C-alpha cells in the first residue's frame, strides 16, 4: 502492498508525466459501490522512475550504496533448458512480472494499493504470451476491484503494466516487480533547501516530468517510447 | 497540495527528504527528514545465458531503472 | 509500572506513541514518539471462491483475513522471525 | 518473534483483560528448571486486540492506510477442489494458524516469546481438526520449552490461540497468524498527551479492557463471548 | 578514518550507537545516534535430534544456531537482499 | 546483501583480527577491470564476532532481548532419516552455510557486498563434502567477480568461510549464514561516551582486538582456533 | 539593536501595511556611500504590531504570560511635582520614547538596526516639545548614517516614530520603546500548521495586513488612524 | 521569499513558531519550531496620578500593543 | 518578573513546605474584584530554596559553574563611613532587599507575579528599620493590587519577605534579591530518570520537603529555624 | 497535576530537566529536556568591611550575598524584568 | 582533551557549532549543535565628536568600540553578570 | 562573569597562542590555601579572538548580522569639554576598560573567572594613567583572591589587559569590556564537519594559532605586535 497517507507516487503526484494525463483508459472494472474504475498501462509511471533514478549508465538519484530501501516487491525465476526442450515442471520458455497501482479516491481515508503478479511460461510463442498477459490485466483488476469491497476502499484509477523475457538456450530467466519506498536528495529538487523541507515536496508536486528534466539540465530518457521492459 | 492540508490536521505528513548528496535512501532509514515516504513502479526481467537467483537478481535491479546494491527488504 | 524504573535504568523505555490522530502506526516508522513498541495477538483465516491466479488468489485471501475482526488491513506488512 | 524489553502486550500488559486474571490453567509443561510453565487459552488476548483495533465495520484504532507495521507472521493458503475430491497433495478441506506468546520470568534478562504455526486439514471433519489442534497445544508447549533452554530463558506463563476454518467446493482458505507490533494514538489514551508520552503508557497500563472501554464510550465487542475466531 | 571525512562531505556517517547498557541493538531502531551501522559475519549450523512435525521442529532448530557461538538468540530477525 | 557508505564491519574495519594483515590469500579470481581480486577464509573475520556479542555461556555485547536486528540471511533445514537410509529428496546426510564479503574498492562510489549460500548433503562422506565446500568457494568469487561488474564495482578483497554439520539418525540439521547490522553500546567502547558519538566509531576503529579484550578485561574466546563453525 | 539575517519586521516583511507603500518621505539623509537613505514616520509599522499582539481589552497574538521575550528597550521615568512647580532636576513637565529600524540594504550582508532615545521634558508647551522631536528624528538620522559607515552597512529606508506624555500635578510619567523578538503561533497563520514550519512564514510574508485581518475575522484596530501613541 | 533562498545556503533560515495556542513567545525559548525570529516596533507611554518605576512601566506595558507579564530581558 | 503558564516554584508547586499550609495570613489587601488577596511571609518559600541548592558548605542543586541562570532581581548597595557620621546621600546605616510572589488565582490565563525592592537605610537603629520594613510590605501589597488590575489578574495569595543588614566601620552593605529560573537535575528526584521527564515533575510536585529530604538522606537545615536572612 | 492536564491542550508544558550530575541549571539552556522551568525566591544581603574603588569592590560584597545562604556562586546571572 | 572525558561522566560537553557559514552566533541560540560555549576576551575603546545627545552619543561610541579591531559590530548583545 | 564546565577560551583552551606558555608573570597574589596565583598581561589572549573574528576591514567568523550574543561586558563613556577645561564632573580627559580572566584550577569542580572594570581619568598626563592601570591590575587580582576564597575556588593563572583613550575638545569617549559566549562555525574548522561535532572542538583545542592561521590561509593580523587597545 500500500501507499497511504504518508505518500506520493513517482510519475502521478510528483513529478508528473503528461502522458499521465493523455492516457485513455484500455477499460473499466465495476467496484462495490458501482463506480467504473477505469484501468490504463502503467507505461508513464514506469518511464518516470527512469527519468528520475536514471540508469546503470546514466546514474541519477538512485538509492544509496548499501542503503535498506524497503519495497513492494515479487520476483520469479526459470531455466527454459540446454536443447532438451522438456521441461521438467519448474521451468518454462518465457517469464514474466506485473504491478498495478490503485489510486484511493479518498487518500484521507483511505490506501492506494500496489498489486504485483509474476510466473513462468509454458510455450515458446512471444505473442501466445502477451495474448495471455492483457487477460491477466482484467484478472488483476477483478483482483483490485475484490479487495476494494474488502475494505471499502473505492478507488478512482488503476495503472497496470509489465515486462517479461523470452528465454531459450539454458539462458535463466528472472522477472522482477517492486515498488520502493524512498525520501528525495535536495540536489535533486530545483531550488530546495534542506532547510525548506515541505516546501521542497511542493516543488516536486508542482513541476512536470519535462520540465523538472528541463531545469535539472536532464535528457529526458523516454521521449520517443525509448525505454522498453 | 490542498490533501497535505487536509492531512496535516491529523498529524500526518508526506515529506520524505535524504541528508545526501544526489541518492535517494529509503524510508524509515536514520537522519531523513520527514515523516512521509515516495513511491514508484519498475518492472523488469532480464534474459541471461542460490547463486543462479542472485545474478539474474542483480541483472534486473540495474536494467532499466537503476536499483543496484541495495538492501532490499520487503513489505507486503 | 515498576519494571519500567528497572528497566530505564540500562536505557530502555517501553513508550511507543503515535502522533496520528485515530490510528495506531508501526515501530520504527518516523515520528513516532518513544523508544519502545506494543504488541497484540491477531489469529484469523479468510476464503474466496477461486480463479486462474494462485499469486492472486493468494492475496484477495489475505486481504480478507487482514480485514476479518481486529482490522489491520491496508498496512505494509513486513516479517520479522 | 519476541517482545524484549522494549515491549507491552495488549490485553495482557495494557489494557488488561478480567479474563486473564479470571483464566485458569489447560495445563502445565515442565521446562529446563522444572517449574510447571502454565498454558492458557489465548481468548482474552485476541479479544483484546479486537477492542482496540476495531472491525472493519467498527474501525477504531487501527494501524494507519499505508502505514509500515512490522509483525511476526506466518500464513499458509489451500484449495478444497470444485468436486474432484482428490488433493492434489497442496489442497486440503480444512486450513488453521496458531500463535502462542510465553511472558518472560524476568523481563529485565529475557525475552518473552511467541510461536505461531499453521497448516492444511486433509480430512473433512471439523471435530477431527478440533481434536488435532488441542494436540498441536501440548507439540507448541514443547517447542516452547525446548527454545526457553535453548536461551535459558524461563517463563511465566502461555497463552495459546487458533483460527481456521473448513472449506468446501473449490473455496480457498488462508489462515494468518500475526503479532504487530505498534505505537498507540494520543486520542485512544483517555486523558493522555502528546506532551506526556511516559505517563501515557502508564495510564494504558493502569486501566482495564473495561474501564477503557467505559472511558472512551466503547460498546465492548467481545463481552459474551461474541467473537469468532 | 580518513575515508569518513570525504564520507562526510556528503551527508553520510557511519557513526551507530546504541542507548543501551551491554547491547547491541539494530539499525534503524528508534533512539539509536547515528545515521550508520556496523555489520559482521555469522554462519553456524547444528545437529538437533527428532520431532514432531514441521514448523515447530524447524523453529527449534533455527534458536539452536542463533544461540550457538556469537550469540544473537531472542532478535526480531528481519530480513534484507 | 551489501555494506555501503554507511557502515563498518566488524573484525576488518573495527576492531579488526591480526589474522586479518597475517592472512595469506587462498587464491585470486579475475574481475571486469583486470585486476587479480585475492579470495580468503573469513575465519578471523567470524572469530571477531563471537569476541563482541559473545556466547550463551558469555554473554557480551549481544543484541538486546526483542531487538529488532534487519540481517542478510540465508538458512536450510533437512533430516537424515531414522534408519530408513533412503532420501526423499528434500532430506540428505549433511547440512551447509556459507558468507563472503567484498570490500568496495572505492567506499565512495560502490558499496561492499555480501553473497551467502546454503545446501544440503546427499552423500555420507564428511571429506567428499569438504572438497566440495572448497569448490564452492571458487563458485562464490564467480559470483561475485559477475556481480562485480554488473554495477562496475571492483572489489580490494573477499573473505569466504563455511559451517555446516553431518546430521545422522532422524537428527533434523539447520545451517544459517546471516551478517547483521547493529549500533554499538556505549559500555563496550573503552573510554566512550554517550555525549562523543562520532570519537566513540574511532575509539573502536583504532584499537586492534586484542587491545579492545585487554582493555575490556575480556578473555578471547578464539586465540588458539578454540572456535570451531 | 539589530535584525539580521534571521529576522522579519511586522508590518513590513509579514503582514505588511498598504500604508508602507504608499508612505512618502519625510526627507533624505546622506550616508558613507552617498545613497541619500530616506526616512519616514514609523506609523504604519507601530499600528501594525497593534493588529498582531492586540490591545489589553482585545487580546490577539500578545506574547505568553511568563514568557521570556527579549527586547531592544529603552525607558525613563519621571515626576512632575504636585504644585511644587520647581523641578529639583530628575522632574520634568513631560516625558518621550522613540524607535527607529534601518532597513539593511544587503539582508544577507548586512544587519538592520534599531535605534530607540527616551528623555524628560523640561518646559510645560505640548507644541514646543513636538518642535523638538521632529528636531530628534534628524539627529537618529545622523545617529544611523553615523553607525552606517561604522560598519559599511549602507541601509535603503528608515522608518522613526515617538510617543510620549505631558504629566502635570504629581502623576509620575514613564516613556517605553522596545522591539520584542517572538516566535508567531500556529493560530495566527491563515491555514498554517505545526507541520509546515516554512510554508507558515511564506503564508504571512505573502498576506497583507487587510487580508490577514479578513481572513482571521479581526477588526482593524487602526484603519482610520484610531491609534494613538 | 527569494532573499530567504539566499540564505538558506548559509545555514541561515527565518523560521519562528511557536508550539502554543494563541500566544506569540520568545526567541531562543525551547520547543519554538524553527531558528530564526520575528519583530516590531512598540513605543508608548502613560501618564498616571523602585515600585514607582514598576507600576507606570506595567500601565506602558499595557497601553496599546499588549506585551503585559512578559519576562523582558534586554539586549543592545 | 513574572512565573507563567511554564513555571513551577519551588517549596510551594513543587517540594512544598509544611510550614505552607500551616501559615496564617498577616493580613489581606483588596484587589480589583473585590477579593481579599491575603499576605503571608514568604519564610517557608525561601528556606525550602536552601533545602534544595544547598549552602556553600552543604552544596546541593545547586546550579552549574558558569551556567547561565536568568533571574529576577535587583540589588543594592552603600557604605557606612569609617567614623565619619555623616552621610553623603549615597551612603546609609543599613541596606535591605525584598521579594513577593503572588500566585495567579488562574494559571492558565493568568501569570504570577514576582515583587522585588530594595534600598538604604539612613539612621542606625535596627529596630526602626524593622518597623519600616512591615510597612514596605503593605506597599508592596498595594504595588501588587495595582499591577493586577493593569492585567486583570486576581492573585489568590502573595508571600513576602526581607533581608538586609545593618552595617557600621566603613563595612559596604549588599543587599540582593533574585527569583532564579532553572530545570532540575535527575539525581535530585528520588526515582525519577532521563527518560521519564513528565513524571519526574509530578514525583517533585508530590512530595512534601520533608519527604524529599528523607528520601534523599538530606539533613532539614532549617526545620528549627536556624535559617536566618 | 491537574493543571498541567489543562495546560497540555495547549501546547504548554512545565517539564524543566537538566542533564548534569547534581547541578540545576538555567532556563533556555540547550540540552535541557523540557520546555517549562522551575523558580525560588532568595533574598539576602551582608556586612562586608571596607576597600579599593567602586566596580571592584562592588563585585565582591555580590559573591558574598550569592555564596550566602542558598547558594548560587559562579553563576553568569542574565536579569529579566 | 583529557578534562572533557571527566566531564562528560557528568553529562556535560564543551561543545559549540554554528550552523552556518562564515559566522560565530551566540550561546544558547536555537540551531547550534551542542551544549557547550566558547568564549574571548575583547577590551577597546573608541569616541565620537558630540551632539546634543547623549544617549545617541553613547549608541555611537558603542558601535565605534564594537568595530573597532575584533569585529562583533551589529551583534544584539546581552548582558550577564 | 563566569566560563564552568561547558567552556573554551579563545587562545588559551583552543587556538592557542605560542604566546601564551612563552608569557612571565607580571607577579603572583596570594590566595586563601595559600597559593601564589600568578598574574599574566592579556596580550596574547586579545590578540587572539581578533585572529579568529577579524576586523571590520578584514572580517573573518565575527557573529552573525543581528545574532543573539551574551556577553560579560561592561562600559563607561564621558566628555572631555570642548575648551572649558573644568570637568563638571561625569567629565574626564581619559576613559578605560580592563579584563581578568582567572582559570579555575579543577575545572570540574570550579568556574573560572572573568573581572571586568572601567572608569573615566581627571588629569590630562596619558603616562599618569598608565602609572594608575598597572596599579588596577593589583587591585584587580586582590578582588580576584577575594572572590576565589568567596567559593573556595583556588585559580591556577590570571590574565589582565586594558584599552583606553585620552580625549580632548568635546571629543566623546567610550571604553569596552566584553567577553562573547559563542558557538563556532565549520568553515573555521579546518577539516571540520557539521556531523562531526566532538571531533571539531579537538580539531580547535589542538592547532595552535599559527597552525590554525596556515591551515587556513589567513595572514596573522598579530604577529609582530600589530595590535593596539
Amino acid at each position: 502492498x500500500f501507499t497511504g497517507v504518508q505518500g506520493r507516487v513517482i510519475g502521478y503526484d510528483i513529478l508528473r508525466s503528461p502522458e499521465v494525463d493523455k492516457a485513455k483508459p484500455l477499460f473499466t472494472e465495476t467496484q462495490w459501490d458501482g463506480s467504473e474504475l477505469p484501468i490504463y498501462d502503467a507505461k508513464p509511471l514506469q518511464d518516470a522512475l527512469v527519468e528520475y533514478f536514471g540508469t546503470e549508465q546514466d546514474r541519477r538519484h538512485y538509492p544509496a550504496p548499501g542503503s535498506f530501501i524497503v519495497c513492494a516487491n515479487k520476483g520469479v525465476t526459470a531455466e527454459r533448458p540446454k536443447n532438451d526442450a522438456d521441461m521438467k515442471p519448474g521451468q518454462g520458455y518465457g517469464v514474466w512480472s506485473a504491478i498495478a497501482i490503485s489510486f484511493a479516491k479518498d487518500p484521507t481515508k483511505d490506501s492506494s494499493m500496489f498489486v504485483e503478479d509474476a510466473g513462468v511460461w509454458e510455450t515458446p510463442n512471444e505473442d501466445e504470451l502477451l495474448e495471455y498477459l492483457e487477460g491477466r490485466r482484467k484478472a488483476m483488476a477483478k483482483s483490485i476491484a475484490e479487495c476494494g469491497q474488502d475494505a471499502h476502499a473505492s478507488f478512482e484509477s488503476s495503472w497496470i503494466g509489465f515486462a517479461y523475457t523470452m528465454m531459450e538456450p539454458g539462458q535463466i530467466g528472472n522477472a522482477i516487480t517492486v515498488a520502493p519506498y524512498v525520501s528525495l536528495p535536495i540536489d535533486s529538487i530545483p531550488g530546495g533547501s534542506i532547510l525548506t523541507p515541505d516546501k521542497d515536496m511542493e516543488i516536486m508536486e508542482n513541476l512536470t516530468m519535462p520540465e523538472w528534466l528541463e531545469k535539472m539540465g536532464y535528457k529526458s530518457l523516454s521521449a520517443n517510447n525509448a525505454l522498453k521492459y | 497540495s490542498e490533501l497535505d492540508a487536509k492531512l496535516n490536521k491529523l498529524g500526518v505528513d508526506r515529506i520524505a527528504i535524504s541528508p545526501y548528496k544526489q541518492w535517494t535512501r529509503g524510508y524509515m532509514e536514520p537522519g531523513n527528514i520527514g515523516n512521509g515516504y515516495v513511491t514508484g513502479l519498475k518492472v523488469d526481467a532480464g534474459v541471461r545465458d542460490v547463486l543462479d537467483g542472485i545474478v539474474s537478481y542483480d541483472r534486473a535491479e540495474t536494467k532499466n531503472a537503476y536499483i543496484g546494491q541495495i538492501n532490499m527488504t520487503t513489505a507486503s
